[PDB]
C-alpha cells in the first residue's frame, strides 16, 4: 500500500473508524427522528 | 569618462545594423543607428511641445498640453495649431521608444546578456500604442486617444473611465490593479530584504541569502527565492501592463455600459437568480 | 528557441532546509511542511517552517477575529441563504456608523458596532505583524529595513481608517470592509473632494507606483538577463563583485548614462516602493481636513486653467 | 476644516508639496551617492583619473564584514582590475571601441570578459560549499523535469559535444546551478544551467559550437569551483554568443 | 507545460 | 463488502480524517444555514411564532 | 470487459479517488439545488404547503 | 483499423482527462439546454401532468 | 504498463473492491431513487 | 467508546488541541452572534424591553 | 514506439478504451431509445 | 503506527484526561442548555 | 481538575500564557464594545441621561 | 507525554499555580458580574 | 501539403484544430437554435401541441 500500513493496521483503523461512524450515524438517525416528531418534512 | 571597470567590455560588435558608423560613445551612452533615431525623435518630440507652448500663449509648464484633432477630424490629419502637433508628436514618441528598445538590444548584444529588458519595455510601448493607436482606430478617432499634458492627460483618465460609470467594476482592471499593488508589494519586500542581510544591525557579518529565506520562511511561511523573487517581479509588472492593455482594449469597443453591470451575470445565475433577501435579490 | 530562465527546467531536491538559527526560539518554529512541485516551477519548492511566537499567534488569533467578524455580519446580510452569501458575496459590506454617531462609540451593531468590533481587531491584528516583522529581523541579527517600509503602508491604512477620521470627526469617513463597497468608497471619496487627480500627493503616489512597476521591470529583468553569469546571488555580488554586476551597471550606464550597484538598486526599489504609500498618506490626510475641492485647488495653483 | 493661507496661495498642502520637493531632492542625492561605491573614481580610456568626474561626490567609505572569516570590504576603495586586459584602442580620441588583439574569447574580453573575483568557493551560512555536486550533494536528486544525465549535448553546430555526467546544485537555494559534461577527450567541463536547453533527447547549448568545449576553463578542484573559476566558465560560454557567430 | 498550452483545465490535469 | 479496510493503504489516515472532519462540519453548518434561511424551518422564527415573542 | 482493472496501473488511484469524489459531491450538490429550485420538488416548501406553516 | 497508433503520441492520463472533462460539459449543457426549453423540462412537464402547480 | 509502479494483481484487486463500491453506493442511490419516484414520480 | 484513545495515537495532541480551542471558540461566537440578531433572543435587547429602559 | 508504448500495449489499451466506449453508447442508446417512446422529438 | 510518537499507556491516559475535560465542558453545556429553555424554549 | 496538569507535559509554558492572555484581552474588549453598542447598556450615555447632561 | 520535557513535579507545581490565578481572575469576574446585575439586570 | 506536419508538431495543430471544430459546430447549432426557423425542439412542440 501507499501508505506503508500492514494489513493488521488497516484491519485495526477501519474497525475503529467504522465503530465511530455508527455511533456517528445512530445519533444523527435519533437527531432526525426527533425532528420527523417535531416538523415532518414530507 | 569610464568605470573602472568599463574598458573591457567596450569592444566592437552586437550591432543589428550599421557596425561602424554608428558603433562608439558619447559620453556615457552608447550611440548605434537607433541612437540617432532616438535622439533626433526625442529633440523633435520637445522642441514641438515647446512650440505648442508657444502657440497656446501659456508658459506654465504644467498647463502645456497639445490635445488630438477633435472628433470630426476622424483618422485624417489636421492643421499644426489644431491637431497635427499631437499626431507628429505621437509619431516621434512612437519611434523614440521603438528605437530606445532597439538600441537596449543592441547594448545587450554587446554585453552578452539576455534580451528582458528591451522586451519589458515592449510591454510597455505596447500598452502606450493601445492607448494612443489601437484603441483609437478600433474607435475611429484620434479625439479619443489622451493629450499631451501633464494634468490634461489625468482629464482624459478621468472622462474617459466614467463614460462607464465607476471604472473600478472592469475586471481587467481589477486584475491589473492586483497585479500593480503586488508588485509595488514585492518591490518594498525584495529592496528591503537585501538591504536587510547587506546591512545587518551593528558590526555584525554581512549576511547569506539562507538568512533571507529563513526571514521570510519565518514571517510568512513561504521563501520564493533570490531568484524567484525577480521572476515575480519582472512577471508582475509585465501582466500588470498586459491587463491594463487588455482592459482598455475592451472598453469602448467591446463593452459600451456602465461596468458595474457586467457583474450582473453571477447574481442572475438560474439557480440563485431569484432568491429574496441579501443585496441585489 | 533560448532558455530565458522565466522557469526552472530541472528541479532539485535535498534534505528538508531548516534555516539558521541566529536567535530564533527553535521551539516556536514548525516543522518543514511539503514541497510544492507547482511552485518549484518557478521559486523554492519547499514551504515552511513558519515562526510561531508571542506576536505572531497574537496577531493570528486578532485577524482571524476581523476575517470571521466579517463574514459572520455577511452571513447575516445574506440572510444566512448559502445560495444568497455565494450570489452576493463582492456587495455585502461592513460599514462605519452614520455621520450622526460622530466619534462616538454608542452606535448600534448594526449600524456601525460591529464596523468598531471588526476594527479593533484589524487595528492589533496589523500592529502585531508589525512587531513581528521587527522581531523576526532582529532575531536573525539583519536590518531593520522590512519593518520600516511596512510602517509606511501602515501609515496609509492608519490614515484611511483611523487618523483621518478622527481629524474629519466621524468614523462615516474611514472605509467599509467589503469587496464592491471599499471601490464605491474610493470612487466616492474621489467625487466629494473634487477629482482627487488634482491632489498633488495623488499625483506623486502614482508616480511612485508607476514607478515601482517600471523599477521592477527593470530590475527583475537585469537580473535574469545576467543570471548567465550568477547574477540572482545579489549578496555575494555586493560582496565580491562579479561579472554579472559589473555587466547590469554597464547596460543601464550605456542605456540611461548613469547606473546603480547591486547593493544600491535595492535603496531604489525600496524608497521607491515606500514613497507610495508615503505620499498617499499625506495626500489622503489633506483631502477634507485642508483641501475640499482639489480641483480648485489646482486651478488656484496652476494645473488647470482658471 | 484649516485651510488659512500665510500668503499667496500657501496653505498647508502647498507647504507640503515644497517640503515634499525638497525631500526628494535630498533623497534623489542620498541614493545617487549610494550607487558611488563602485567603479570610481571615472577613468581615462587609458587607466588615468578623468578631469570629469561628476556633479555627485563621492560617499564617505563604508565596511561590510564578510560572513565566514573571509576578510572585510571597504568601498569606496582602490580599484584596480587584476588581470592583462588584451585590447587595443582603434581610435586616439575617446568614446570608440577598443578592439581585441587576438582571441577575444580566450583573452577574456568584451562579452567574453571576467572579474578577477575571489578564488575561494561560496560558502553558505554553515560554511560548507554553496554550490557542489550532486554526488556530494547527500540526498539531492531530480524532482521534476527531464532528468540530464546521460543526454549528448548538442553545440550551435548542430554537433554533439559529450554527455552530460552530473548536476552540480546550489545547496540551501536547492536548484540547479551547473552541468557537468564529459567530453570526448574524456576531460570534464561546467556548463551554467542558464545557458542551457534541458530537451526531450538532447541538451542544446545555443552559446557554444562543438569545437568550443574544449576551451572551457576548468576546475582544480573537481568536486568544488571558486568565484574566479565560475566567473570565468560563465563569461567564456555567454562570449560564445558574440564570438561563435561565425560557425553559426 | 508551455508545450501543452496550444480550457485550462487539459494542462492543468 | 467486508474488505473494505485496504482503502486504508491508499490514504493517509490523517489526510483523510481530517478532510472528512472538515467536510462534515462544512456539511453540517450548510444544511442548518438552509434551514435557517428557510423561514418555514427557522426554528428561532417557529418558536417566536409559537410563544408570541415578537 | 473483465480487464478493465488495468486501468488502475495508468491512471494514479490515489488522484482518481480525489476527484472522482469531489466530482460525485459537487453532482449531488448540484442536482439537490436543481430540486430546491423547481418548485415542483422543493420539498421544504411542498412539506409547507402540505402542513400550511406559512 | 489501426487506431491504437493514437496513444502512441498522446499522453493517455491527459487524453482521458480531457476526454471527461468535455463529456462532462456537453451532458450539462445539453440536459441545462433541454432544462430551458419548456417543452422538455421533465419537472416541469410532470408537474403538469400531475396537477402539481 | 506503469506511469505508477503498480502490478497486475494489485490493480485488479483495487478495481475489484472499487467496483464492489460503486454496486453499492449505486444500490442506495437506486432505493433513494425507488422511494423517491413513489413518493412523487416524475415520469 | 474507549478504543477511541488510537486517536491520539494517529494524531499530535498539540495541534488537535490547538484546532480544538480555535473551533470551539469560532463556534461559541457565531452562535452568540446569531442569537442576538434574531429579535427573540437578543437577550440585551429583551431586558431592555422588559424593563422599559429605552 | 514514440512515447514508450508497444504494439501490444497500444492494441489492449484501444481495445479497452473502445469496449468502454461501445458500453457508453450502447447505453446512451437505449436512453435516447426510451426518450423517443415517451415523446418523440421529431 | 506512532504517527505523534506517543505509547498506549501514555496515549491512555492522555485521551482519558482529555475526555474528563469534554464530559466536564458537555454538563457545563447541558446546564446553560437547560437554564435557557426554561427561560426561553426553542421548540 | 486535578488529572489537568498534563497540558503542560505538551505545551510549552509561554505559549500557553501568552494565548490566555491575547484571548482575554480580545474577548474583554468585544464585549466591552457590545455593551458600548448596546443604548441600553452604554453606561457613559445611562450616566447622561440620568444626570440630565448633553 | 514529554513533548516538551518536563517533569510531573513540574507540572504539579505548575498547574496548581495556574488553577490559582484562574481562581483569582474568575472570583474578580463573578464579583464584577453580581455588582452589574444588581445595578441593571439583563434577564 | 505533406510537409505541414513537418514544420508544425501534431499536438497544437490537432488540439486547435479539433477546438475551432467543436466551438464553430456548437456555435452554428446556437445559431440554428436561436432563429425560430431551425430550432427543431420548438418545431416538434408545435407540431405535436405539446407546448
Ligand atoms: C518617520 C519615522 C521614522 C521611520 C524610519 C526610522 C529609520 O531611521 O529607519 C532606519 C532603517 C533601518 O535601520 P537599521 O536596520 O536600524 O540599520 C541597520 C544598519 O545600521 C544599516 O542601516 P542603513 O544605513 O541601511 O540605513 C540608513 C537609512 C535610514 O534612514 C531613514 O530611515 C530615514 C527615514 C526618512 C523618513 C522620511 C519621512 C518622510 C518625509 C517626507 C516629507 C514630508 C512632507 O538612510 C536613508 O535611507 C537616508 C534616506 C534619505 C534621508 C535624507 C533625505 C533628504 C532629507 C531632506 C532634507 C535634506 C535635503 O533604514 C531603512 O530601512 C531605510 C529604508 C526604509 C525607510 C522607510 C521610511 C518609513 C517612514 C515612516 C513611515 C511613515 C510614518 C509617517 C510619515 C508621514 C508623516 C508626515
Ligand atoms: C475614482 C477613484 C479615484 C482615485 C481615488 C483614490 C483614493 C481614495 C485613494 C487612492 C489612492 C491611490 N491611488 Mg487613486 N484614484 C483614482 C485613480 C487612480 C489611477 C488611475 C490610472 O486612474 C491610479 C494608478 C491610482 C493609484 C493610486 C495609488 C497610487 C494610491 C494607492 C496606493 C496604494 O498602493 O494603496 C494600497 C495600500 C494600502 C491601502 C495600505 C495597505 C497596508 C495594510 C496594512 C494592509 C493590511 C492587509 C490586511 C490586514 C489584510 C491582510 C490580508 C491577508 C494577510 C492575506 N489612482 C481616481 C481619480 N485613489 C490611495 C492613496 O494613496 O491616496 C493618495 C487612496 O486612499
Ligand atoms: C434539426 C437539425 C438537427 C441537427 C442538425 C445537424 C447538422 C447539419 C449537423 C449536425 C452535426 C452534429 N450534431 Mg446535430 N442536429 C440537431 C441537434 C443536435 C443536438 C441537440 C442538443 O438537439 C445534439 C447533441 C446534436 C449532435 C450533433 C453532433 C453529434 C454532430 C456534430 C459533431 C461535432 O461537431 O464534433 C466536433 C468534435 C470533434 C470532431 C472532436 C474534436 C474536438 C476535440 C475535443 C479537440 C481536439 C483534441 C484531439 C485529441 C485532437 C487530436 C485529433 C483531432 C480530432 C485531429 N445535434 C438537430 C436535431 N447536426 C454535424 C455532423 O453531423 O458532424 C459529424 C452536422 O453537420
Ligand atoms: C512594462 C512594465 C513597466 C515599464 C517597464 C520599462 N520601462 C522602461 C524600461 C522597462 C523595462 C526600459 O528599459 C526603459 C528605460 O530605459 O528605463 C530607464 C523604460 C522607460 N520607461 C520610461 C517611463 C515610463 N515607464 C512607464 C511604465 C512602465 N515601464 C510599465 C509600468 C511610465 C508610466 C506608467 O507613466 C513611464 C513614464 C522611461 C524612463 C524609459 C524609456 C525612455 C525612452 O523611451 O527614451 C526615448 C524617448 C525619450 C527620451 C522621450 C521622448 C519624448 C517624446 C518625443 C515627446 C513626448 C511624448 C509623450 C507622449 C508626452 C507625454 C505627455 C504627458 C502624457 C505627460
Ligand atoms: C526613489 C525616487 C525615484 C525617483 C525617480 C524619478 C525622478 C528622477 C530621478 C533622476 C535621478 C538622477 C540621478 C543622477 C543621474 C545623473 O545625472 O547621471 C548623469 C546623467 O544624467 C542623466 O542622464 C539625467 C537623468 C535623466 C533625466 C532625469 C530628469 C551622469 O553622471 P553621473 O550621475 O553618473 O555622475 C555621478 C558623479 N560622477
Ligand atoms: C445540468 O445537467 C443535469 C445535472 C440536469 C443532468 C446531468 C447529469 C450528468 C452529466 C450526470 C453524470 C453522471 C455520472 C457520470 C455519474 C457517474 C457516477 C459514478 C461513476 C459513480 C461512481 C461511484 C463509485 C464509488 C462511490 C466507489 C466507491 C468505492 C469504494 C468506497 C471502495 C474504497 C476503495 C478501496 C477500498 C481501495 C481498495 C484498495 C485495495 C488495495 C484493494
Ligand atoms: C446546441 O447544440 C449542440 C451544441 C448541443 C449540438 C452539438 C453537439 C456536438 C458538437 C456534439 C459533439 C459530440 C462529440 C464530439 C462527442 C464525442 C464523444 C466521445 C469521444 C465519447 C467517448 C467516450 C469514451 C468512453 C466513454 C470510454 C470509456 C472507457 C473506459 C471507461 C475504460 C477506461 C480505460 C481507459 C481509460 C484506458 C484503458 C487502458 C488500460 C491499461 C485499461
Ligand atoms: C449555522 O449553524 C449553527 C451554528 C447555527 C448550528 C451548527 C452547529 C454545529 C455544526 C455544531 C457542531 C458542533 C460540534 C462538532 C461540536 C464539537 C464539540 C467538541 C468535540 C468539544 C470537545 C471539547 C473537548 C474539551 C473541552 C476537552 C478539554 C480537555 C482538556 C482541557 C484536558 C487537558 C488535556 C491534557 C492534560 C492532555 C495531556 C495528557 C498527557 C498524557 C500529557
Ligand atoms: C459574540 O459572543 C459574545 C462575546 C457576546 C459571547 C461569547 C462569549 C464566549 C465565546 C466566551 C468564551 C469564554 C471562555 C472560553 C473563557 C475561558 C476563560 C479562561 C479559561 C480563563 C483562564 C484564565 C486564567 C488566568 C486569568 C490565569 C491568570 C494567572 C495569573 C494572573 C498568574 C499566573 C502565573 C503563574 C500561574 C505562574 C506559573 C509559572 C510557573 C513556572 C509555575
Ligand atoms: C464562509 O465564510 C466565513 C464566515 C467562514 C468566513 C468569510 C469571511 C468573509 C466573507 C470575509 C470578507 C472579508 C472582506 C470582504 C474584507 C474586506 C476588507 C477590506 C477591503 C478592507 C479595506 C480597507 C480597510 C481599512 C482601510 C481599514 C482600516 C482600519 C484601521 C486603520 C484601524 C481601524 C481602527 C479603528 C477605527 C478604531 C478601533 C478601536 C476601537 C476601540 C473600536
Ligand atoms: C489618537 C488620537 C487621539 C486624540 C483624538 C482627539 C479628538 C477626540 C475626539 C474628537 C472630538 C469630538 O468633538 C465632539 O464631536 C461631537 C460629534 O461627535 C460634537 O458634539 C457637538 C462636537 O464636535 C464635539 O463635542
Ligand atoms: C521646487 C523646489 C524649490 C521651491 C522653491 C524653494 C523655496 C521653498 C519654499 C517656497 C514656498 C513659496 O513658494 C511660492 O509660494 C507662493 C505663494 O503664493 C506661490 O504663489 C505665487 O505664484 C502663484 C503662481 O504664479 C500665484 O498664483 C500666487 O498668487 C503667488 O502668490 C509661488 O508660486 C511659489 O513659488
Ligand atoms: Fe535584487
Amino acid at each position: 500500500g501507499y501508505t506503508g500500513l500492514t494489513d493488521e493496521q488497516a484491519q485495526e483503523l477501519h474497525s475503529v473508524y467504522m465503530s465511530g461512524l455508527w455511533l456517528f450515524s445512530a445519533v444523527a438517525i435519533v437527531a432526525h427522528l426527533a425532528v420527523y416528531i417535531w416538523r415532518p418534512w414530507f | 569618462a569610464l568605470l573602472s571597470f568599463e574598458r573591457k567590455y567596450r569592444v566592437p560588435g552586437g550591432t543589428l545594423v550599421g557596425g561602424n558608423l554608428f558603433d562608439f560613445w558619447v559620453g556615457p551612452f552608447y550611440v548605434g543607428f537607433f541612437g540617432v533615431a532616438t535622439f533626433f525623435f526625442a529633440a523633435l518630440g520637445i522642441i514641438l511641445i515647446a512650440w505648442s507652448a508657444v502657440l497656446q500663449g501659456t508658459w506654465n509648464p504644467q498647463l502645456i498640453s497639445v490635445y488630438p484633432p477633435a472628433l470630426e477630424y476622424g483618422l485624417g490629419g489636421a492643421p499644426l495649431a489644431k491637431g497635427g502637433l499631437w499626431q507628429i508628436i505621437t509619431i516621434c514618441a512612437t519611434g523614440a521608444f521603438v528605437s530606445w528598445a532597439l538600441r537596449e538590444v543592441e547594448i545587450c548584444r554587446k554585453l552578452g546578456i539576455g534580451y528582458h529588458i528591451p522586451f519589458a519595455f515592449a510591454f510597455a510601448i505596447l500598452a502606450y500604442l493601445t492607448l494612443v493607436l489601437f484603441r483609437p482606430v478600433m474607435m475611429g478617432a484620434w479625439g479619443y486617444a489622451f493629450p499631451y499634458g501633464i494634468w490634461t492627460h489625468l482629464d482624459w483618465v478621468s472622462n474617459t473611465g466614467y463614460t462607464y460609470g465607476n471604472f473600478h467594476y472592469n475586471p481587467a482592471h481589477m486584475i491589473a490593479i492586483t497585479f500593480f499593488f503586488t508588485n509595488a508589494l514585492a518591490l518594498a519586500l525584495h529592496g528591503a530584504l537585501v538591504l536587510s542581510a547587506a546591512n545587518p544591525e551593528k558590526g555584525k557579518e554581512m549576511r547569506t541569502p539562507d538568512h533571507e529565506d529563513t526571514f521570510f520562511r519565518d514571517l510568512v511561511g513561504y521563501s520564493i527565492g533570490t531568484l524567484g523573487i525577480h521572476r515575480l517581479g519582472l512577471l508582475l509588472s509585465l501582466s500588470a501592463v498586459f491587463f491594463s492593455a487588455l482592459c482598455m482594449i475592451i472598453t469602448g469597443t467591446i463593452w459600451f455600459d456602465q461596468w458595474v453591470d457586467w457583474w450582473q451575470w453571477w447574481v442572475k445565475l438560474p439557480w440563485w437568480a431569484n432568491i429574496p433577501g441579501g443585496i441585489n435579490g | 528557441a533560448e532558455y530565458q530562465n522565466i522557469f526552472t527546467q530541472v528541479q532539485v531536491r535535498g534534505p528538508a532546509d531548516l534555516g539558521m538559527t541566529e536567535d530564533v526560539n527553535l521551539a516556536n518554529r514548525s516543522g518543514v511542511g511539503p514541497f510544492s512541485t507547482l511552485l518549484g516551477w518557478f521559486g523554492n519548492a519547499q514551504l515552511g517552517p513558519i515562526y510561531l511566537g508571542s506576536l505572531g499567534v497574537l496577531s493570528l488569533f486578532s485577524g482571524l477575529m476581523w476575517f470571521f467578524t466579517i463574514g459572520i455580519w455577511f452571513w447575516y446580510q445574506a440572510g444566512w441563504n448559502p445560495a444568497v452569501f455565494l450570489r452576493d458575496l463582492f456587495f455585502f459590506s461592513l460599514e462605519p456608523p452614520a455621520p450622526e454617531y460622530g466619534l462616538s462609540f454608542a452606535a448600534p451593531l448594526k449600524e456601525g458596532g460591529l464596523w468598531l468590533i471588526a476594527s479593533f481587531f484589524m487595528f492589533v491584528a496589523v500592529w502585531s505583524w508589525w512587531g513581528r516583522t521587527y522581531l523576526r529581523a532582529q532575531a536573525l541579527g539583519m536590518g531593520k529595513h522590512t519593518a520600516w517600509a511596512f510602517l509606511s503602508a501602515i501609515w496609509l491604512w492608519m490614515v484611511l481608517g483611523f487618523i483621518r477620521p478622527i481629524l474629519m470627526g466621524s468614523w462615516s469617513e474611514a472605509v467599509p470592509y467589503g469587496i464592491f463597497s471599499h471601490l464605491d468608497w474610493t470612487n466616492n471619496f474621489s467625487l466629494v473632494h473634487g477629482n482627487l487627480f488634482y491632489n498633488p500627493f495623488h499625483g506623486l503616489s502614482i508616480a511612485f507606483l508607476y514607478g515601482s512597476a517600471l523599477l521592477f521591470a527593470m530590475h527583475g529583468a537585469t537580473i535574469l538577463a545576467v543570471s548567465r553569469f550568477g547574477g540572482e546571488r545579489e549578496l555575494e555580488q555586493i560582496a565580491d563583485r562579479g561579472t554579472a554586476a559589473e555587466r547590469a551597471a554597464l547596460f543601464w550606464r550605456w542605456t540611461m548614462g548613469f547606473n546603480a550597484t547591486m547593493e544600491g538598486i535595492h535603496r531604489w526599489a525600496i524608497w521607491m516602493a515606500v514613497l507610495v504609500t508615503l505620499t498617499g498618506g499625506i495626500g489622503i490626510l489633506l483631502s477634507g481636513t485642508v483641501v475640499d475641492n482639489w480641483y480648485v485647488w489646482g486651478q488656484n495653483h496652476g494645473m488647470a486653467p482658471l | 476644516m484649516v485651510g488659512v493661507t500665510a500668503f499667496g496661495n500657501f496653505d498647508l498642502a502647498s507647504l507640503a508639496i515644497y517640503s515634499f520637493w525638497i525631500f526628494l531632492a535630498g533623497l534623489i542625492y542620498y541614493l545617487q551617492t549610494e550607487n558611488m561605491r563602485e567603479g570610481y573614481p571615472l577613468e581615462n580610456e587609458d587607466g588615468t583619473p578623468a578631469a570629469n568626474q561628476g556633479p555627485f561626490p563621492l560617499p564617505k567609505p563604508k565596511t561590510f564584514i564578510l560572513p565566514h572569516g573571509r576578510g572585510t570590504l571597504t568601498v569606496p576603495g582602490p580599484e584596480s582590475e587584476d588581470r592583462p586586459i588584451a585590447l587595443a584602442r582603434t581610435a586616439v580620441s575617446e568614446g570608440f571601441p577598443h578592439a581585441p588583439t587576438g582571441d577575444p574569447m580566450k583573452d577574456g574580453v568584451g562579452p567574453a570578459s571576467w572579474v578577477a573575483r575571489r578564488d575561494l568557493p561560496e560558502l553558505d551560512g554553515h560554511g560548507h560549499n554553496k554550490i557542489k555536486p550532486m554526488k556530494a550533494a547527500a540526498g539531492f536528486y531530480v524532482s521534476a523535469g527531464k532528468n540530464p544525465i546521460g543526454l549528448p549535448v548538442r553545440g550551435c553546430d548542430l554537433e554533439i559535444a559529450g554527455k552530460v555526467v552530473d548536476i552540480w546544485v546550489d545547496i540551501p537555494e536547492q536548484m540547479a546551478r551547473f552541468l557537468e559534461v564529459e567530453l570526448k577527450d574524456g576531460s570534464t567541463r561546467l556548463l551554467p544551467m542558464q545557458m542551457v536547453k534541458v530537451q526531450s533527447n538532447r541538451v542544446h547549448v545555443n552559446a557554444l559550437s562543438s569545437d568550443l568545449f574544449a576551451g572551457i576553463p576548468t576546475i582544480k578542484s573537481p568536486t568544488e569551483v571558486t568565484l574566479l573559476e565560475e566567473d570565468k566558465i560563465c563569461g567564456y560560454v555567454a562570449g560564445g554568443l558574440m564570438y561563435a557567430a561565425p560557425k553559426r | 507545460f508551455a508545450f501543452r498550452l496550444m480550457a485550462a483545465f487539459f494542462a492543468a490535469t | 463488502m467486508s474488505k473494505f479496510y485496504k482503502i486504508w493503504m491508499i490514504f493517509d489516515p490523517r489526510r483523510v480524517f481530517v478532510a472528512q472532519g472538515v467536510f462534515l462540519f462544512l456539511l453540517a453548518v450548510m444544511i442548518h444555514l438552509i434551514l435557517l434561511s428557510t423561514p418555514s424551518y427557522n426554528w428561532l422564527e417557529i418558536s417566536a411564532a409559537k410563544y408570541n415573542r415578537v
